[PDB]
């Protein structure tokens, strides 16, 4: 199933429940009439894309804009590939499957994702992997891979899962409930503000919070397991765990059960 | 316009009517059967005909009700409403709660927590509720003004002047008190408070404040007695607190709010036993007493209460784990979300005690049905509770799924009596309106307001009462076959009383020194409302 | 007087011109929202019929507080009870020093509660070191107030060693009877407020502590109150799908205009509010007070002068001192009201839909 983007979007568009499982059930002509526009004038799937449909669990959106909200949200089966850039809330509440984006992504991408793998070959926006307004948690178990560089508040109020970023902005791992975030490169200022539990690993790091204290250079069994987990998934961040790392305890403002690992020297 | 509603089983327990007959209404009021042809005729095949439903205790407006929608935007589901009335299907909104009450046949709903400080915003919120007529119960017993009056012993006359001033300025229907002195004790570091315990800085009991408010209410002559929120809500041993508070009234007219949360026996000196039988026994020994139940509904909800002393006590039990406590001016308010586990040993007992208190009552007019919305549960579950009271075999169906503790610690499975329509009309219309003093609402006899609820007969009373075949507001049909057809604004009932001129100037100097603002900031002017002078309707004081 | 195109005075015709502009747009926006509750009520009622989004100018400050309390909750008090009961007051930032609130606390000791009549201790984090009012000032950390707030909570939790600057502060706070931490959510931020509100939760394990969340001066707090009971959700709500969709990010007027999503917008400013500077870029309808500088017809496509509440006409406004909605009568004032204009534009839009 391929959706060829006809042109530029005039308004924001909500691609929720536009999962290949749902499209397969609906008829090809009937699926075109499905309205996805936010505005009162609205927009239907036929107005936005050139719909070519087949009974498969694989979906490919050819062409993308930064006005594609909730793309891949609540995906429970199969795969969705976006050859282009996308908008906010990439795979909000994704149950399982795979979701790959060639371009960059909008803010709040990956919220509430339970299972599956969301891959952004480009760069992620602010609040990537973070909780939306009033949200109980951000990432809730699906593994999020950002080949590029994420913005501010990466993994904000993250509950479960794993984040694999190339580079990260300021206030990363803020309000983190639990999980693991491994950015291979740079990390912004004041990381892990309000961190309760979790594991943050970065190559570079900015100014640390006064509430983060260094434990030392401990050879832990968990590190060996996390390294082998990254090796098996083909992660570039797998090499970062090869050497000896420096540890910092989770922010003392909340219960200090979190941690931060940075290479020794 | 003359209207004839014939064929239906008319149920009016105040007149003794439980038989099929005609109901004639002219000019929005029930009239005697006119021998002339009516303009319109409404046929009810079966379709038991009752008066307009009256709700006595429901947190429908206030600054705390606003806070709950901010803290829990997920609580109430908003469905798509093509060609629907504005915000009627917008879950949680004032229009949503108004439209849903009308669908069940209710035409009057009373707010129990009207703060004298934020009276305008609470009444602006009440006014925006459509269709229903609404009311607000001014809350006293925790503001420095009244407590300084009691500390000095200014006399019953001086207290009456202050209770009159606040009732007039806040435009309230009656007087309420939520854990007397509990707020002015929580602010001074108190965590637990009983009806006799001395409260700091004023050296007085909570019964001292309650007895003083009981005098003022009888003196001024409010048709609705003192709406009382007892001490130690939800704590094992509150059956001992409610009973001692009832005996502290000394025979005066009172009304206990959401008494279900107080019928918790102490049992061993880790657990709690049902005290419904002990409370129902004291309620028959005191004829001047009345109470609304506050039945617990399984599922996610939120507890909105001005009892900041108890809401801070149970703050750590909130699910989801987030809470808003505000200690301001008088009582402020506390909002903690609570989930009643569907199989929970604590929740199942709370659900059983709610029914048990109603099943034990000799007179359902004194045992008014409420859910303490939303603290106990959402008001939309009234048709279910009516179905559970009327039908014994469906009550055993629900008891079958609940754990053994229900039978071992309550006795609800042993009491297998069914409730009748005349007794359900005492729960929902007759009793509540008689308590609130609204003589023209609880009944269908000639002289009543044309507030009529027609329910199409069904063995499944849940569906029977969820969607009413026809509901009338002052003679005009508002909902038909369970769907709202009309969309207009009602009127807020306020007790007509005059503020003492010598008391108004005395309070002005007090408010200017404590807040830095005059009475106009506490006032509730008609010009602020969408309907100038058309939003309020006077109620005479007996 | 009204203005349409080049200075069309007629008020009735300006309502028709505003109705035509909103009907032709697909993404409408209702910014500003600095007026009476009656006007806010009519603005939300118009957006429901229109299918528009709303955003008050106080947006950033409002959602800085709302963002922290919708997820973490709050432990708050009022201004009068802080002046009346609090024995130790912590002043975070520089914004609370603007009002007379800081002088009212210092001038007189508490008159109510357990700690009434006792010596009052005033501590300041991030405030000016030398002030006319005597207080104990604590230096803010290099990172900022938000970093300092997290730093301070660590000493209060007992996680950091003693003999530090914030260690003495933590010792002074726990030794309290009625504690109040005054802060402005705008300048502190969403993260700092959730931390600040958490520090209060840790402080309440020993003594009673509260927060005095500062109010915005552009009626934003009343808009929250009204929107909550009208729509069931906070402001920044959109009615494109007939139901109120809450999205603090999507329905942010500053975000929408910069991206180019909104075609038309309505500016509601009966009381003075900062000009948004985008009025000329897209077709706008400006409902503003007669006294304001925005009265001229150059500011927006359609400009309608209404009565300034509390000055020329009566209206229920947010009371800074009281902390609630109160009705303010006109101070020495037939003029048109913002509620009367928004209702007439809604009536004309409904009229166009029938035929
Ligand atoms: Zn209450
Ligand atoms: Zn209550």
């Amino acid at each position: 199933s391929t959706l060829r983007l006809r042109g530029d979007l005039p308004e924001r568009v909500d691609l929720l429940n536009i999962t290949p499982l749902a499209l397969s059930g609906l008829s090809e002509t009937e699926a075109g009439k499905l309205a996805i526009g936010t505005s009162r004038r609205g927009l239907t799937l036929g107005d936005v894309f050139e719909i070519r449909l087949d009974g498969s669990d694989s979906l490919v959106i050819e062409g993308g804009s930064a006005r594609l909200d909730r793309v891949g949200a609540a995906l429970s089966q199969g795969s969705i590939r976006v050859e282009g850039d996308v908008g906010q809330r990439l795979g909000e509440g994704m149950a399982a499957g795979t979701l790959t984006v060639t371009g960059s992504a909008g803010p709040y991408a990956g919220t509430g994702a339970t299972g599956g793998t969301i891959t952004i070959e480009g760069d992620a926006g602010d609040h990537a992997g973070g909780a939306v307004y009033a949200a109980k948690a951000g990432l809730d178990g699906a593994t999020l891979v950002i080949k590029g560089a994420a913005g501010d508040h990466l993994g904000d109020r993250m509950r479960r899962g794993m984040i694999l970023a190339g580079s990260a902005g300021a206030f990363a791992a803020s309000r983190m409930i639990a999980g693991t975030i491994v950015v291979s490169g740079a990390l912004g200022d004041h990381p892990g503000y309000g961190m309760r539990r979790g594991t943050l690993i970065a190559g570079s790091h900015g100014t640390l919070l006064p509430t983060f204290v260094e434990t030392g250079t401990p050879d832990l069994v968990f590190v060996r397991l996390l390294a082998q987990s990254l090796k098996h998934l083909g992660a570039a961040q797998a090499n970062l765990l090869s050497g000896t790392l420096r540890r910092y305890s989770g922010d003392l403002a909340t219960l200090g059960k979190g941690e931060l690992f940075v290479p020794a020297h | 316009m003359l209207t004839r509603i014939h064929g239906g089983r008319v149920v009016d327990p105040t007149a003794g009517r439980d038989a099929v007959g005609d109901v004639w209404i002219e000019d929005g009021r029930v009239v005697a059967p006119s021998e002339r042809a009516p303009d319109q005729t409404i046929d009810a095949t079966g379709c038991v005909v009752m008066a307009g439903g009256v709700e006595v205790h429901s947190h429908i407006a206030g600054g705390n009700v606003v806070m709950s929608r901010l803290l829990l935007p997920d609580l109430y589901v908003s469905e798509s409403a093509p060609n629907g009335h504005p915000f009627a299907h917008a879950g949680g909104s004032g229009s949503w709660i108004g439209a849903n009450y009308a669908r069940m046949g209710y035409t009057t709903a009373v707010e129990p927590a009207l703060p004298p400080s934020n009276a305008l915003a609470t009444h602006l919120e009440l006014a925006d509720i459509p269709l229903l007529d609404r009311g607000g119960l001014a809350v006293l017993g925790n503001d420095d003004h009244l407590l300084q009056l009691l500390r000095d012993g200014e006399g019953k006359q001086a207290v009456r002047d202050l209770v009159q001033q606040t009732l007039a300025h806040s435009r309230g229907l009656g007087v309420k008190c939520i854990n007397a002195g509990g707020a002015s004790a929580f602010k001074d570091g108190v965590l637990k408070l009983s009806l006799d315990d001395e409260i700091p800085c004023y050296g007085l009991s909570t019964r001292k404040i309650m007895s003083a408010l009981l005098d003022a209410v009888e003196e001024i002559g409010v048709p609705h007695p003192l709406h009382v929120h007892c001490n130690n809500l939800g704590l094992p041993g509150a059956d001992d607190s409610l009973v001692a508070t009832l005996e502290a009234a000394e025979g005066r007219r009172i009304h206990f709010a959401h008494a279900q949360f107080y019928a918790y026996g102490v049992v061993d000196p880790g657990g709690f036993r049902s005290a419904a039988e002990r409370i129902n026994a004291a309620m028959e020994a005191h004829p001047n007493a009345t109470y609304d139940v506050g039945q617990v509904v399984f599922g996610q909800t939120v507890t909105i209460s001005l009892d900041i002393l108890r809401q801070f006590g149970g703050r750590k039990g909130a699910k989801p784990k987030k809470w808003v406590i505000s200690a301001g001016d008088a009582e402020g308010g506390g909002v903690v979300p609570f989930l009643y586990r569907p199989r929970g040993p604590v929740s199942s007992l709370q659900w059983a005690i709610g029914l048990e208190l109603m099943l034990l009552s000799s007179n359902p007019e004194r045992t008014i049905l409420t859910t303490d919305h939303p603290n106990g549960g959402v008001f939309t579950e009234y048709p279910r509770i009516i179905h559970l009271l009327m039908d014994a075999e469906e009550r055993a169906k629900e008891i079958a799924t609940l754990p053994a503790i229900v039978g071992e610690r309550s006795g609800l499975p042993k009491i297998e009596r069914e409730y009748s329509f005349s007794e359900i009309a005492q729960l929902t219309r007759s009793g509540p309106a008689k308590l609130l003093g609204l003589t023209d609402r609880g009944h269908l006899r000639e002289g009543a307001k044309a507030d009529v609820a027609i329910y199409r007969d069904d063995t499944d009373r849940t569906a029977m009462f969820s969607r009413a075949k026809l509901v009338l507001k002052d003679g005009q049909p508002i909902v038909e076959d369970g769907e709202v057809v009309a969309w207009f604004s009602g009127k807020t009932l306020s007790l007509n009383v005059e503020a003492d001129a010598g008391m108004e100037k005395r309070a002005e100097s007090y408010l200017q020194d404590r807040f830095g603002a005059g009475l106009d900031t506490f006032a509730v002017p008609d010009a602020a409302f969408p309907e100038n002078t058309g939003t309020f309707e006077d109620v005479a004081c007996r | 007087a009204a203005w349409v195109k080049g200075g069309a005075a007629d008020v009735d015709a300006a309502v028709e011109a505003a109705a035509d502009l909103l009907a032709a747009s697909r993404v409408p926006v209702l910014a500003g929202l600095s007026a009476e509750v009656s006007a806010l009520r009519a603005a939300y009622r118009l957006a429901e019929t229109l299918g528009a989004s709303l955003d008050p100018v106080s947006g950033p400050s409002v959602y800085a507080e709302l963002g922290a309390l919708s997820a973490g909750g709050a432990m708050s008090t009022t201004r009068a009870e802080t002046i009346g009961r609090a024995d130790v007051i912590l002043i975070v930032g520089n914004r609370p020093w603007d009002g007379e609130l800081i002088a009212e606390i210092a001038a007189a000791a508490p008159s109510r509660g357990r700690a009434a009549g006792a010596e009052r201790a005033l501590l300041s984090l991030g405030g000016p070191q030398n002030g006319a009012i005597r207080h104990v000032a604590y230096a803010a950390d290099a990172g900022g107030l938000t970093i300092s707030l997290g730093h301070l909570r660590a000493f209060a939790k007992g996680h950091l060693a003693g003999e530090a600057a914030f260690a003495d502060l933590a010792k002074r706070l726990f030794a309290a009877q009625y504690g109040v931490i005054v802060y402005d959510p705008e300048e502190v931020g969403e993260l700092g407020a959730e931390m600040l509100q958490g520090l209060i939760r840790d402080l309440n394990e020993s003594t009673r502590f509260f927060a005095l969340t500062l109010a915005d001066p552009f009626q934003g707090r009343a808009a929250v109150q009204l929107s909550a009971w009208t729509t069931g959700q906070a402001p920044r709500v959109g009615f494109g799908r007939h139901q109120p969709e809450h999205d603090s990010w999507r329905f942010d007027s500053a975000r929408q205009i910069a991206a180019g999503e909104a075609d038309a917008a309505l500016w509601l400013a009966s009381l003075p509010a900062p000009r948004p500077a985008w009025l000329g870029s897209l077709p706008t309808i400006a409902i503003v007070g007669e006294g304001s500088q925005e009265a001229a017809g150059e500011t927006a496509e359609v400009v309608i002068t209404v009565g300034v509440p509390g000055q020329s006409v009566g209206g229920a406004l947010w009371n800074d001192r009281r902390g609630v909605i109160a009705y303010a009568e006109a101070s020495d004032p037939e003029t048109e009201t913002a509620a009367g204009v928004l209702t007439r534009i809604r009536d004309r839009l409904i009229e166009k839909g029938v035929s």
